[PDB]
């Protein structure tokens, strides 16, 4: 154990489990000879790159899974939700940290992964003959996230039994509680609208159902603390 | 001019011939290839990634589908009981179809290499016991019990000491040609067998669930290979 | 000991049929002896699920044109295959000046002349054609619409002022060359419902693969 | 003779294929290329030349057409009033169509680079005052007034000190693809905005006209580029 | 980062259709089964305004010939395309000895044989074809007439003594190669009225571009 | 393009002409040639082997 601090944000965590650096690349910056060398893209250091600790979702036996969209989860929150809106372009990285606080008497397993361009396909009316486009609350669920309804196909017609092909890490309750991931900016472009485009999405599904005998706390507070890495903006409004 | 003699093959259009053809836009400078994370070069990269093996590929009821992903172990199983069983058949139907490996295998006709199945005990942390996971090489018949399985390649897994255990499947080869129905399919016959027995019962103290689930992930070693592309799929683009 | 067959370029080459144009004499179908085919690579059934393994790709594509009559017969007819790059305007009529715009490459070939064949480049302005888009182009009917993936349009027509004398059928094959790909993702296990979205059939949700009776009976 | 196999593409006539063809007059020695002044090599040379921006592109009456060329400023405008406004849209209609840059843009499909708009005060020499010319980057909404415009990229121009002032438009990119009507057009969306406010009123002593005009010239920086020729025109050769 | 697309040679290549010849059987149009087409590069609509950006240019031109029947059909007919350099005499009849003058290059090709294709050079005696001329060749009807810009004449005809058995249509494309240009000038903003002069319509004088309501409403 | 003149023989298919033809499967890597005992290279090898001569070729 030992506590780390980035500004006014002080979280208490374990020494250093095994972190997952998505695709082996580190969220670096974008050099001078890029497409906008005129409007120098200011790189937020001060408070912009600090610890955001979201409304802890509660695990249950019946939980299906949860997902947040990026950078959507923060374009609402704090002084980064200040730059994400009143700025024209954006490129960022993310130190995501997911923790569970449960006793050695609860059991379960959470798969935690990041998926680029996570396009939510709805059910489509049922029989398949309705071309319904997911609402805006499902496409960009804010920092409250959203519950998958069809975890097996990840609400996008794809087997989750294969999601491990993305950066992921496991949260087996009998072995670990904390799970950490480092995401590098990923897109077909060097910069992009931080409001109209969610580069990726954080997925955390219960693969082995939460269980416990009667008496043990029925819910497991999953705390998601995350912070921007070598994030960049350009063109104030 | 210069003397020639056109040879047979002239004017044929081979869907596979990979010569060059005249550019439609000769002046056009296509926008530059920038650096994108995670570039895949050869598909075998993906075959070495672990994907959940739906060993418990039995429940089909729409909202139980999340269960094929993990089978369970409980207090109620007497010492020696068979917990589960499946074959080393990445291509052919069943449990392997859920693994990404299995899915790729479908775009290829022949293949061979060592596999690797890892098990994960996701039960209470207060649980202990032992499992005997045995591999009965191709040809060998499923061991009658836990004792006879104990004489062949096996591993006693004490999910009391280690939460994870990985087993290597030495070799599987889908190359023996079969012309059955009227449709000639290249099938295994190398159905290796992985059996799993309760070496001991599931011991858990008061206050801990009497049922844990286990997830089994699978991937192919680096000695894996594939040959002969064979586009095939039940899911194609609809009208 | 070799592993070249499993490379991306290997996996993806081969000319596959992605399009077929009917130019009947008597018909409800393309009554003006001409046709427009915005280039779609999903035309080859198999293809949609294959490419959707990745998120970003890049490539050139060699197109080959096979034309004849329905009985698969050859005839003394001339043809104009025209390519209207994205941005350029498609011909609205069998006499739209779009047929004459020099900036719309056109290749003329007699039906007898073996298949015409041309290479088209990586059009996209983005650094890569990307299959998925988690946003909207600056509940909306524009979700998942990655625009900058337009390859162009192929306008086909009999040459000449008057209607052609024969019933014609053009087939467009396409070999994908120089393929590079990034960000791999879960193989589509659910049936496809529309060309644009991953929308699946929430009723008919099927297990990824075959099932069995017990986890102990093989 | 020598063995060959004709490949598909044989006999096709590509309007773009740029091979060589047999010379009609093999002996003919065409009269020598002498030196002529001002040779143009690449069109982008012309895109860097300043041409009058018809900002005041409103009068259409035949003999007032010479007015679109220059807008005016007068004593009658109170401090803070909006004098004029236009977008950073070289291709799309309006003010930019008069500039040579805009006109070239029409033979191309995509493009991007920094622009540069220079203003010229052609009023009496005895006049003074200040103007606030602000640029509201793409996406940013026209500032409500002179004050809010004063918080974003702006320039106080004292046509009392300098007769000319040049503003650089950092960047504009016409690359976002739109398939609206049925005709797929490559449009901006990067409509930057240039607003012009009376920072102070127009101060002129007795004997000097209470109205001056300003000419706005425009050109594209050197970082400019164009892609994909697209011959298009309303004016073609008549019968 | 590249700027090759905006070069003159790039801007101008591409074969564009600049001419079409009709040789009907029954007709008022070219009744003698032959035709004369003094080479005009204004045939491609777009072209006139493009070249008129400059005052002086220079180039070679590769011509390609596409011939068939109106339905765009191919036939077993032979053809004589003849080029009468400037100065030489054009054929006045379907049997004018001009058809036989060796100094008038001629290329014979069967309709079936793919398009005939030839390169013609920079004819002009002046150091450059010049689009504008502020004078008269040694109020006059000869103003702006730069003479030394003649590229030649293309005489087309069915081969043989007798009328051809079929209705024919020749199309002449033209790629401009090796283009050099000087003295740039204001893009034509007014509609064209005649091939020879800049004469515009003094009544219909239109603003260079779209207009708006106020210089404050976008 | 480049000038040619097709010579007689063009388009003929000689059952004996041994030129090369386009591969049907360009990517395919055929399974490796391993070592097998007794490889025959030229038939005359077999002509030097003794075989029983049916001199008494009379009983049928």
């Amino acid at each position: 154990v030992a506590q780390l601090t980035i500004g006014n944000s002080t979280i208490t965590t374990q020494e250093a489990a095994n972190i997952i650096v998505g695709y082996g690349e580190w969220p670096s910056y974008c050099s001078d000879s890029d497409a906008t060398a005129v409007d120098k893209p200011t790189r937020p250091d001060v408070s912009v790159n600090r610890f955001y600790t979201l409304d802890t979702k509660l695990w249950e036996k019946s939980s299906k899974g949860w997902y947040w969209k990026f950078p959507d989860v923060l374009t609402e929150t704090g002084v980064f939700g200040q730059n994400a809106q009143f700025h024209y372009l954006y490129r960022s990285g993310f130190c995501i940290h997911v923790q569970c606080n449960a006793s050695k008497f609860h059991q379960g397993a959470l798969l935690v992964a990041v998926l680029p361009e996570y396009v939510i396909g709805t059910v489509a009316g049922g029989t398949g003959t309705e071309d319904t486009h997911p609402p805006y609350k499902q496409t960009q669920p804010g920092a409250d996230g959203f519950e998958l309804q069809h975890p097996y196909v990840l609400d996008a017609g794809i087997p989750i039994s294969q999601l491990t092909v993305c950066p992921h890490q496991w949260i087996n309750l009998r072995t670990n509680n904390c799970a950490t991931i480092i995401v590098p900016y990923i897109n077909a472009l060097p910069f992009d609208s931080a409001l109209n485009h969610c580069n990726f999405g954080l997925l955390v599904v219960p693969i082995s159902p939460l269980d416990y005998d009667q008496g043990a706390t029925p819910v497991i507070p999953i705390t998601i603390t995350l912070a921007p890495m070598c994030s960049e903006f350009a063109g104030l409004r | 001019g210069f003397p020639t003699e056109l040879k047979p093959g002239t004017n044929q259009f081979l869907t596979t011939d990979d010569g060059v053809s005249a550019p439609i836009l000769p002046n056009f400078h296509p926008t530059p290839c920038i650096h994108i994370p995670g570039e895949v070069r050869n598909l075998l990269e993906l075959c070495q990634v672990e994907t959940i093996l739906e060993v418990n590929n039995v429940p089909t009821n729409a909202t139980s589908l999340m269960e094929r992903l993990r089978f369970p172990v409980s207090a109620q199983a007497g010492k020696g009981e068979l917990c589960a069983v499946f074959r080393a058949d990445p291509g052919r139907n069943g449990p392997w179809q859920s693994t990404l490996l299995g899915q790729l295998c479908g775009y290829y006709t022949q293949w061979s290499g060592s596999l690797e199945v890892t098990f994960m005990f996701t039960g209470s942390f207060m649980a202990t016991g032992k499992m005997l996971i045995a591999y009965t090489p191709p040809g060998g018949p499923l061991p009658k019990d836990r004792a006879t399985a104990m004489l062949g390649t096996h591993v006693i897994w004490d999910f009391g000491l280690q939460s994870s255990v990985t087993l290597v499947i030495p070799w599987i080869s889908n190359t023996h040609y079969r012309a059955h129905a009227r449709d000639g399919v290249f099938d295994y016959y190398t159905t290796g067998l992985v059996s799993i027995w309760y070496q001991t019962n599931y011991v858990v103290p008061i206050g801990a669930p009497n049922t844990a689930y286990i997830i089994a992930l699978a991937a192919a070693q680096k000695n894996f290979t594939m040959k002969l592309c064979k586009d095939a799929s039940d899911i194609l683009q609809t009208g | 000991h070799s592993t070249a067959e499993t490379t991306l370029d290997s996996f993806f080459s081969r000319a596959g049929l992605v399009g077929e144009i009917d130019l009947p004499l008597k018909g409800t179908t393309n009554p003006n002896g001409y046709a427009n085919w915005d280039i779609d690579i999903t035309g080859y059934a198999q293809m949609r699920r294959k490419v959707e393994l990745f998120t970003y790709m890049r490539f050139d594509a060699e197109f080959t044109f096979v034309a004849c009559t329905p009985t698969g017969e050859v005839v003394p007819q001339l043809l104009q295959y025209m390519f209207v790059p994205p941005g350029a305007p498609k011909p609205d009529s069998r006499e739209s000046l779009a047929w004459q715009t020099a900036t719309n490459p056109s290749v003329f070939v007699k039906l007898s002349d073996p298949p015409a064949q041309v290479s088209v480049p990586f059009m996209s302005p983005a650094s890569a054609y990307q299959w998925f888009y988690d946003g909207y182009p600056t509940k909306d009917l524009e979700y998942g619409a990655m625009p900058n993936n337009m390859m162009g349009t192929f306008s086909v027509r009999t040459v000449g002022t008057s209607k052609s004398k024969y019933p014609l059928v053009v087939r467009i094959y396409m070999r994908m060359k120089h393929v590079r790909a990034w960000i791999p993702r879960p193989m589509r296990n659910q049936n496809y419902l529309f060309k644009a979205n991953p929308n699946y059939a929430g009723n008919s949700i099927k297990p990824t693969g075959a099932s069995r009776t017990a986890i102990t009976t093989l």
